[PDB]
RNA sequence: CCUCGGUUGGCCUCGGAUAGCCGGUCCCCCGCCGGGGUCCGGUGCGGAGUGCCCUUCGUCCUGGGAAACGGGGCGCGGCCGGAGAGGCGGCCGCCCCCUCGCCCGUCACGCACCGCACGUUCGUGGGGAACCUGGCGCUAAACCAUUCGUAGACGACCUGCU
RNA sequence: GGAUGAACCGAACGCCGGGUUAAGGCGCCCGAUGCCGACGCUCAUCAGACCCCAGAAAAGGUGUUGGUUGAUAUAGACAGCA
RNA sequence: ACAGCCCCCCCGGCAGCAGCACUCGCCGAAUCCCGGGGCCGAGGGAGCGAGACCCGUCGCCGCGCUCUCCCCCCUCGGGGG
């Protein structure tokens, strides 16, 4: 589409996800990705840890400093399992890669916007509930991220506003509510075409 | 925690199919995938039909395990399932959406009139209710 | 006064895996994400309009810089949506994601 | 042999007359195939094996497909088959429950590729037979035994995954 | 619609009161044919108005070979008289069966347009 | 003027669970709002993203309904909230407007350009030089050269100079 | 087509448009399952993943799933406790 | 029995019939009609007849009407049986 596309990425398989993503932003759309942290890994935590231990493992014997560039925050593993999914070494790619934002937590550009999700990725759907999985942000904290503690404090912050911005939206839909109860002689005439044509049962 | 059940005589509803938008009858389980199931009164002959395109509803019928369609069409007519099925919300729902999907255009603009009309009015009446609210002043 | 015509995405050309024939394109119709849905789409015309840097004429108005390559769509692809499209020139492969327009002229309905 | 929805096909055959037997005997045999031309290939493979035929020397009289004879009932169905393994040749005594009894070869079919990786070309139908409800042996055939079966469906997966692909709520299971 | 003329091409007259289209020749592949009709039978359509009468005039070019000064003259189309005594008695006879039917003027005066949401192979017109 | 083109309404947000959820309401506790225990509803989600909002032909006579405690100000001044990348949002006081804009009707008109494409938006788009027009404001550093030797292959670096 | 490859699998070749296939495929790279595909099996702290082909055996497992043969049991089995 | 199920009947009757209540086939001398999308337009003297003369509306094939006469149904001579 013409707009961005907001996914959170909170109970989502990090496959799954990505290369729902990867063919988006190749069919020229913009994606943000947001709550990294919250994406889910198929498999067993300590199995998911021995994976990237080994990703770690894998580097550049003769100039670690020119090797692969293992990044450790959510967000950018995230990011380059969908690089790794996109033809990245192409124009096309890259612009591709370009049209993609990552984030770990909501920041503020994205914490006031609703958030897509995408139930061909979900944990709930795609995974058996007997099945073991693991947290990408307690992965990522344990492989060397430094900002677990500090994103959950600045998380917590915004569901607290998340919450009194709720209570808010629910206080005015029920005095919506009661609006429509208290005028309904001047709007039934239009509630009828509206049950008529299918809207509004 | 449960409340719907595979259960002999328990009306489903078909998600889809080839009799997507029925109403059938459970009158056996084979195998924990498919259900001999008829429906004599929704045009549904007894047949195999799996879980998966099954959608449980609250009716229950009394009648034994596979017996014949004379008894499951007289334990349906009998405590019309086609009318309370009709009085029901999910059924009403259904036909919101069908209703919908068949409005034509000039029906979309008279739609569009309307329903300008009613939320500038519920609107003018929230912002009234918003200002009768506000007027809160006591220590 | 309106879009008048549906929105489509330039996905690539006709190809297998190793080989590409650019005389078809392959288009995405946004909200069509079936094949027995893209009946409806067979047969319109459709536009990559575009912008450049001299003027060109323009039908019915003064020279600027919209150009547009015409095309129509031929068939059905895959079956989750896509069409083929047939276009008087092969498609530059810069639109690739970006913006085709169908344009529903040639209704059926 | 390849499969699909197997269907049940009485073959009837014989030797072809010659100047010993005038009337040679007729053999009939039910065999679970695709289709009439597959029905005809297994039956003279099989009457090759237990009689001295072949299909050269002999003719086939009759392939017709044999139509259950009750669809609408549910019911029980024991197989006795023989396999080859990777190791071996084995008898087995299988039971499902179903209407038809090409279903229940099929289903069969289905369950041994499932369960011991068998190719149908590895497996010897030689016995199928509707069983009695306390005739069964198979406990996961035995527990739909209940005049008051009850039970509810747990955990509904989400099947239209990408009808829509991207929304803003998240599927519920319980239903 | 009112009706197909010997070319195949439709005559149309959304009337001239409502959304300014006049009595006009259109072709049926570029048009939309909703659902919603009005009973235009028992009105007289002229016997003239044919696809002679709606063919385009042309001034240029006679008597002028070689262009030093501007036949640029003649460009501003002229409605006829005719066209307007056409036009006023087909409206004078369509107006009170659109009439008849609620809001149908309202939606011949609106104009057709796609909405982000809808998409016209789901649409019922 | 020069150049770069994309796009063709918006959604301004609970947390989440999934062998369960969502909404509303009376009694207890804590600052007149929230958290619990009841009770009442909904649940193939209808307080529904398979959704919601806005909806573009424009005017002129012209009546009935909605409102009339109403909308508009690139109009002024003030206040508050927002720091994770706040680049945003909201509320008051003064002034100046129209009673129009929303629905159903009456009444006619507008280039009706004589079948035809790139139409329709974001948009007063981004970027660069330059002319005119006013108001309010500013008058600096870096580098070389010199010097230092905490430095040094050369660069670079640490320093000093009414 | 087999990522890659003289020999494998399909098929042999003038320059093109349309249609359809083979072998092989259809999460993304990368065309095509974005089918409300069917039935089961499997959890691996070295899982597995397609001719040639690019790595493994004997021997084990009270992991789990089928199957064969035999045995005991209301004249009360089995396991525990005495 | 205060439900039902299976088999044989002394025998069935009605409707439908590989069903427009989508349970399970193979087919078409036992097969026809209509519609939509896409690609294409290669060729260029076809006249046994007038003795051609406006550019051969021509061959094969399938039809209609007239050189017979009654009527019928709409239009006002034209159209349809
Ligand atoms: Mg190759
Ligand atoms: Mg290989
Ligand atoms: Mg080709
Ligand atoms: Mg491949
Ligand atoms: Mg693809
Ligand atoms: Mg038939
Ligand atoms: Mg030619």
């Amino acid at each position: 589409e013409v707009q961005v596309l907001v996914l959170d990425g909170r109970g989502h398989l990090l496959g799954r996800l990505a290369a729902i993503v990867a063919k988006q932003v190749l069919l020229g759309r913009k994606v943000v990705v947001v709550r990294c942290e919250g994406i889910n890994i198929s498999g067993n935590f300590y199995r998911n840890k021995l994976k990237y231990l080994a990703f770690l493992r894998k580097r550049m014997n003769t100039n670690p400093s020119r090797g692969p560039y293992h990044f450790r925050a959510p967000s950018r593993i995230f990011w380059r399992t969908v690089r790794g999914m996109l033809p990245h070494k192409t124009k096309r790619g890259q612009a591709a890669l370009d049209r993609l934002k990552v984030f770990d937590g909501i920041p503020p550009p994205y914490d006031k916007k609703k958030r897509m999700v995408v139930p061909a990725a979900l944990k709930v759907v795609r995974l058996k509930p007997t099945r073991k999985f693991a947290y990408l942000g307690r992965l990522a904290h344990e492989v060397g991220w430094k900002y677990q503690a500090v994103t959950a404090t600045l998380e917590e912050k915004r569901k607290e506003k998340a919450k009194i911005h709720y209570r808010k939206k629910k206080q005015l839909m029920r005095l919506r509510k009661q609006a429509e109860k208290n005028v309904e002689k001047k709007i039934d005439k239009y509630t009828e075409v509206l049950k008529t044509h299918g809207l509004l049962v | 925690v449960f409340r719907r059940f595979v259960e002999v005589g328990r009306v489903a509803y078909v998600s889809f199919g080839p009799h997507a938008g029925k109403l059938v009858a459970i009158v056996d389980v084979i195998d924990q995938n498919r259900a001999l199931v008829d429906g004599p009164c929704t045009q549904v002959r007894r047949q195999a039909m799996p879980f998966k395109c099954m959608q449980l509803t609250d009716f229950i019928l009394k009648f034994p395990h596979s017996a014949h369609q004379k008894y499951v069409r007289q334990a349906w007519q009998k405590a019309d399932i086609n009318t309370k099925w009709a009085a029901t919300r999910w059924a009403k729902k259904i036909e919101a959406r069908e209703r919908k999907a068949k409005m034509t255009d000039f029906d979309r603009f008279k739609v569009m009139k309307a329903k300008k009309m009613r939320n500038r009015i519920i609107k003018n009446e929230v912002k009234k209710l918003q200002k009768a609210a506000l007027l809160k002043a006591s220590p | 006064s309106g879009r008048l015509w549906s929105k489509a995405i330039f996905a690539g050309y006709k190809r297998g895996l190793r080989n590409q024939r650019e005389h078809t394109a392959l288009l995405k119709i946004e909200g069509v994400y079936a094949r027995d849905e893209t009946e409806f789409y067979l047969g319109k015309r459709c536009a990559y309009v575009y912008k450049a840097k001299n003027n060109t004429v323009t039908p019915g108005g003064k020279p600027n810089k919209t150009r547009v390559i015409w095309g129509k769509v031929t068939r059905a692809h895959g079956n989750s949506g896509m069409v083929r499209a047939k276009f008087r020139s092969n498609l530059p492969a810069k639109a690739i994601g970006h913006r085709i327009r169908v344009m529903l002229y040639p209704s059926r309905i | 042999k390849a499969s699909g929805t197997l269907r049940e096909y009485k073959v009837v055959g014989r030797c072809l007359p010659t100047p010993k037997c005038h009337t040679p005997p007729l053999y009939r045999m039910r065999i679970f195939a695709p289709n009439h031309v597959v029905a005809k290939s297994r039956f003279w493979y099989f009457v090759s094996q237990l009689k001295k035929m072949k299909k050269s020397s002999g003719e086939i009289v009759y392939c017709g497909q044999v139509f259950e004879k009750s669809p609408l009932r549910v019911k029980n169905f024991g197989i006795w088959l023989r396999y080859d393994s990777r190791s071996g040749t084995h008898n087995m005594y299988r039971e499902y429950r179903d209407l038809t009894t090409a279903g229940a070869v099929t289903q069969c079919y289905r369950d041994m590729g499932a369960r011991h990786r068998a190719r149908a070309h590895s497996i010897q139908i030689m016995k199928v037979e509707e069983i009695a409800a306390s005739k069964c042996r198979r406990p996961a055939v035995k527990q739909f035994h209940d005049s008051k079966i009850k039970f509810p469906l747990p955990h509904r997966v989400l099947r239209r995954q990408h009808k829509p692909r991207f929304t803003t709520k998240r599927p519920n299971t319980f239903f | 619609f009112l009706k197909q003329l010997a070319s195949g091409l439709l005559l149309v007259t959304g009337p001239l009161v409502l959304n300014r289209v006049p009595l006009r020749r259109t072709h049926q592949k570029f048009v939309i044919a909703t659902s919603t009709k009005i009973d235009i039978s028992n009105v007289k359509i002229p016997k003239h108005l044919t696809d002679a009468y709606f063919k385009k005039k042309k001034l240029r070019k006679p008597r002028h070979q070689e262009g030093e000064i501007f036949d640029t003259e003649k460009e501003k189309y002229e409605i006829t008289e005719q066209r307007k005594i056409d036009q006023k008695a087909v409206d004078s006879q369509i107006l009170p069966k659109i009439k008849a039917i609620p809001q149908l003027q309202g939606y011949l005066r609106s104009v057709f347009a796609l909405t982000n949401g809808i998409y016209p192979h789901k649409l019922v017109f």
